[PDB]
């Protein structure tokens, strides 16, 4: 893709769970083509400022319930805390099983959203909140 | 008999997870629609998917 479009209320709402949260937040963004329709946070396992795993029994549940609701995985969304919004180079590992948009946030309130094309290089995209 | 999602790409669970490049602990698998367990007994004809679990930093 090139864009995500993603509204306030979401965007808003993931920024605030994560300028209180210790460790690192992580979860899925659900839609159709590029545009976000529904977010579900899912637990990170790691309980680490530094890492992040997603509870595999609550992934399962929320990838089946956005089936039922005939919703694609839109992206990945995670945190990072006291560094940029820069992907890292776990999470490239994680983008090419997972090659959707990675948008990424901080503790401080920045935000920037990622692709891994076939060639696995990584390009910004831009982001438009509705 | 195989699919990955994710990608979205088509004994024992264990060694199905093993011949597609994952493990127990990086990917959670469920066989003809149901969770299922590392050592839990593949049959001939069931449809398994691959659920690689979400990791990054
Ligand atoms: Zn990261």
């Amino acid at each position: 893709m090139s864009t995500l479009i993603i509204p306030q209320h979401y965007l808003r709402a993931i920024l605030k769970v994560v300028s209180s949260s210790s460790v690192e937040v992580c979860g899925f963004l659900f839609g159709k083509e590029n545009r976000v329709l529904k977010v579900r946070f899912i637990r990170n396992r790691l309980n680490s400022p530094v890492e992040f795993e997603m509870d595999p029994e609550e992934m399962l549940k929320a990838l089946e319930e956005a089936e039922q609701e005939n919703l694609e995985v839109v992206g990945i969304f995670h945190s990072h805390i006291a560094c940029p919004p820069i992907p890292s180079g776990k999470d490239l590992e994680g983008m090419k099983r997972w090659p959707v948009i990675w948008l990424i946030v901080n503790e401080k309130g920045e935000y920037k959203a990622w692709i891994l094309s076939e060639k696995n290089k990584i390009s910004e995209v831009k982001i438009v909140v509705e | 008999k195989v699919k990955v999602i994710g990608r979205n790409i088509e004994m024992k669970v264990r060694d199905i997870l093993r011949a597609v490049g994952f493990n127990t602990e990086s990917a959670i698998a469920k066989v003809n629609g149901k969770v299922v367990l590392e050592d839990d007994e593949v049959k001939d004809g069931d449809f398994v998917e691959v659920i690689p679990v979400v990791s990054g930093g």
